[PDB]
């Protein structure tokens, strides 16, 4: 019998079948709630909306994502959305296949605890599994051997990897991601007139980073350009005309993820804690990690973010080792790609944790073993 | 509008091409330098295994 | 009228950074490989220098 | 030379001189233009009438306010209010007088360098600087350290600051203010009966709000008791006669800051704000942002703000600060006293922005460095 | 004259003057630097602040140990620090006293050499003389054989005495210490939903550690009596409210000492490096050495250390030889109550390096004679 495999991101769901190419089901991760009063008596008022339902009538609810950074803080509303990925996008019933969901590493022991509760008591899923992010990734990359730099909507990590072998010491996780990128951007926006503040027009701004933006390959001289010339500025029309025009936003909104103290924060980009995610591994296995860094997750696909890594690792490390950036065409679904590989597996399928050794251990087996 | 986004493509294209074209001039200038450092070793060795030979020969 | 002048602009723009990307992929390839037997004669001369070393501590 | 402070708001300018302990003048930032037709020949028709003397012939006037939300938004009549500031109401020659303008934050950019722009072409300023509220209020409350919240005529924000360093991505605008809530109380006046529609008589609503307007403690059983006795009736005397009496309006009309939902606002109210742009804020430094709440601004004026504030901020709070809402009597004029005390210092002399910066350097010289 | 005692260390400052009982200031060794803008004109803000002036304005600074791992990778700020120690803490004139300096064991070369270049020319002290961190501590205990383990905050270290005299080959230098458990713990505390990332935020669990933890006495069978009952959480309350509770990281955190595989280190537990340091040295010597096995440093100072210490070393052992764990109670001040004693000896006034003698021999007459 065939496996589901739902990795679930805190900005997008992607549901499908172990086996398939590519993800069937992908829909926004959110679920909205409508706020005015409603007059016409008879028009079938729905309580909720979730998916990309709530994306169309937009304009009239107010939207609330039920995963803030990578931690689900609304059950019910995550129940929601699990319940509407199985019945109305996949159409298939629960009790009849294997689930093969996906967390990232270094949340809390609940979250996995509850996931699993849920799934085997509102769903009763045959069996389950909670795999890591950036595991599956190197799966689909093809690779045994690389770090990979994994960022979605609410969390960016990476996670060396050497013949197959975790170096669980090693791992660096960073609370930066599209949503706090869209927020930057929202923000930065204002300094030009341009004023966005409902959670809807948040999902417009998050159309135009997404449409818009690119990382400068140099930033300072970059910024220097925009200032002199006016070849930089691209225009946008929003869903009412009105159109505008952004200038140096383009690339000071991705920016962020090298220069972390734009919104506050004391970390460093992501190309220094990927070089000291690195030097903090054995020094054999170092060589081989910095060619085989692996970009994944809706994140880094910015124009030239691939360029600039490079760049940036390339100073940072040795001027012997050869650093290599594989940031394939492809790499928003290698999760999910990398998750349907897995569950494929022959040799994976005495790893599922099946209800009954729930029914004897309580949730807590799920990181008792698996 | 599909001349819009002809158009639309064109210009990621071009942005794009132009963007690993800086790249790989930085590139290329890059291999020239160290082209330069590569003959400046070779040379240093030259001189290096040279005087030992003349040493060796002598005695 | 502008949308056929612009897309004429980029498409021109397109084919000559098309061949600069080319001709620059090459010519950077091939410094390159220069700068590969440069590395390699670097070994060879350190070596024989090391040999050479070897002589002059023995005799 | 003594130095000019004209903190200009969104509905009340106030200029003076620095050094002072109270604006020397207080008009409303208004400019009036005839619209009936003119009939008695030779009575020496003015084309348009600014500050308070468009205010007594407003019976024959259309009001408009240059300032909207903050932004400068008709810049002509913008330029007529700062003349007659200058020559008719403080009568000085702005040729010999740096001149502390002031400014909210988060607003375009185009708003600071078109003030600036305007200064020194058509008035002249030897030197001028663009402050921001919240950081003179902050000096006229005698504090370094305090998240400010302040509520004019078109904005509210909060700004955290902590031994004088600003945390600017903490800043929270948000942009219901007095003008909000007199629209909002001029929409429920008629369902009592009364019907004011005109700018005059927003005039004269605005004065309603300002005279029996107060913050319930507990916006529930207020409601309740004022639909159970008649206790709560005051009433007001219009310009003509015409006594109405007014009942739950007068709290429904500023509860609207704790509940921006009645106006159709997706935001929250005023106490969760500010807790959020505390909550923020570094770990270390939030204990002493709760004890040091400074209220400033006209809007925060009404009766039983303190203590409806104290009491939102302490629910949402851990159970162990002290929440202290600092609410000056005086509060009305806190940026304009913070200002004059800041042109005072004698450290300050270097900051102003001289003549010969901005003949180098164009406008942008403005926030550029300073 | 008198001289002054200077342990530096890797977390604390210890100084003060050679005769007295204990050190006359302890401050931690960190440079603080504002991140953020600074708005209040006139608030003279300083560039840098150190020791604990730097741990009160946390909120705003990012802090920086000038010390790694016992070795000093930061000259211009330990120059500060030395500063710091000597003018504002001690209020004294480096001109007119001797100072003994303390370093570990098995540290580059280049460390001494600076530090005494430093001494000798940026504070002109008359002599200095750079002791080693075991021996001072032996002197404290009151000992002249044993082998005392010194644990810190950057090294742990083991130096076996016999009568006076050091067995240099027998030193065993190990690289966890109080800032790797730090670390540590600020990993396993996410499992619980708690996130510290921040370098503020890093003292903050630093305190927690210092508060909470302590070493179970039987790893295994705590583990399951946590997991048991619920006997053993307690309760720390962060300096804003927010109360936390932890379970088993209390003796998760310290156990990493005798596991070093917990944060991916190669090396044996302290215990066991203990007992092969002590097999090292000539077999008549080690059964004295069985009995007097010293501790030292700030990270043996959880509850139940000297417990497990003396159970581990006796199943390592002979089971004849009387194990026997010396463990002061103020031995968090061995080193520089040592340091004292010795710079107070009459017969130790020969070994001081004058100044003369450096400027003959250069900086490198450190390790050719002292
Ligand atoms: N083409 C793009 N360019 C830039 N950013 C993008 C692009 N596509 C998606 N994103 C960003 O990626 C995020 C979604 O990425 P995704 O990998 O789905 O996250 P998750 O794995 O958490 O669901 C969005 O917040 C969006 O801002
Ligand atoms: N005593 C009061 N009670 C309630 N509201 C007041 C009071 N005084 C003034 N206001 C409100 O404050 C606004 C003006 O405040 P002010 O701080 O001058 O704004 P600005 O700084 O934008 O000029 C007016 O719109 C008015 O509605
Ligand atoms: N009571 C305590 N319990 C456990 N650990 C402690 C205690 N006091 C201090 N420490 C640890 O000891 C370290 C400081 O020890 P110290 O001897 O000052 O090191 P150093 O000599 O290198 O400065 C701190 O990092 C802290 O984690």
């Amino acid at each position: 019998t065939t496996a589901l495999v739902c990795d679930n991101g805190s900005g997008l769901v992607k549901a499908g079948f172990a086996g398939d190419d590519a993800p069937r089901a992908v829909f926004p991760s959110i679920v909205g709630r409508p706020r005015h009063q409603g007059v016409m008596v008879g028009m079938g008022q729905k309580d909720s909306y979730v998916g990309d339902e709530a994306q169309s009538k937009r304009g009239i609810l107010t939207l609330k994502y039920p995963i803030e950074h990578g931690i689900i803080t609304n059950w019910d509303d995550m129940e929601k959305i699990w319940h509407h990925t199985f019945y109305n996008e996949l159409r298939v019933a629960p009790e009849e296949h294997p689930t093969l969901l996906t967390e990232a590493p270094l949340n809390p022991k609940a979250n996995r605890e509850k996931m699993t509760q849920i799934m085997f008591e509102t769903f009763n899923v045959p069996a389950m599994y909670v795999a890591i992010q950036a595991v599956l990734s190197l799966y689909a990359s093809g690779r045994t051997t690389g770090i990979v730099l994994d960022s979605g909507d609410g969390v960016t990590h990476n996670v060396p990897i050497y013949e197959g072998y975790a170096l669980p010491h090693a791992i660096m996780r960073l609370d930066l991601a599209g949503r706090d990128l869209t927020d930057y951007l929202m923000k930065i926006l204002t300094e030009r007139g341009y004023s966005f503040v409902t959670t809807a027009e948040r999902e417009i701004v998050r159309d135009i980073k997404e449409k818009l933006c690119y990382v400068a390959l140099d930033f300072e001289n970059e910024m220097a350009t925009a200032a002199s010339s006016s070849s930089l500025e691209k225009s946008y029309e929003l869903p009412d005309g009105q159109v505008i025009t952004i200038g140096n936003e383009r690339f000071r909104c991705p920016e962020t993820l090298f220069q972390p103290s734009f919104i506050g924060m004391e970390s460093a980009g992501i190309h220094e804690t990927t070089y000291n995610s690195i030097m903090k591994c054995d020094i054999d296995i170092r060589k081989d990690l910095y060619a085989n860094n692996v970009l994944s997750g809706g994140t880094t696909m910015y124009p030239g973010i691939a360029d600039r890594m490079q760049k940036e690792i390339t100073a940072l490390a040795p001027s012997t080792m050869k650093i290599k950036i594989i940031a394939p065409p492809e790499r928003k679904y290698s999760v999910w790609i990398g998750g349907s590989i897995l569950a494929s597996l022959s040799t994976f399928q005495q790893m599922w944790i099946s209800k009954q050794e729930y029914d004897e251990a309580g949730p807590s087996i799920v990181h008792r073993k698996c | 509008e599909k001349y819009s986004q002809k158009e639309d493509k064109y210009e990621e294209e071009i942005k794009v091409l132009s963007d690993k074209l800086k790249e790989a001039e930085t590139r290329a200038e890059f291999a020239e330098r160290s082209v330069t450092k590569l003959e400046k070793s070779i040379d240093d060795l030259e001189d290096e295994l040279y005087a030992q030979k003349l040493k060796y020969k002598a005695i």
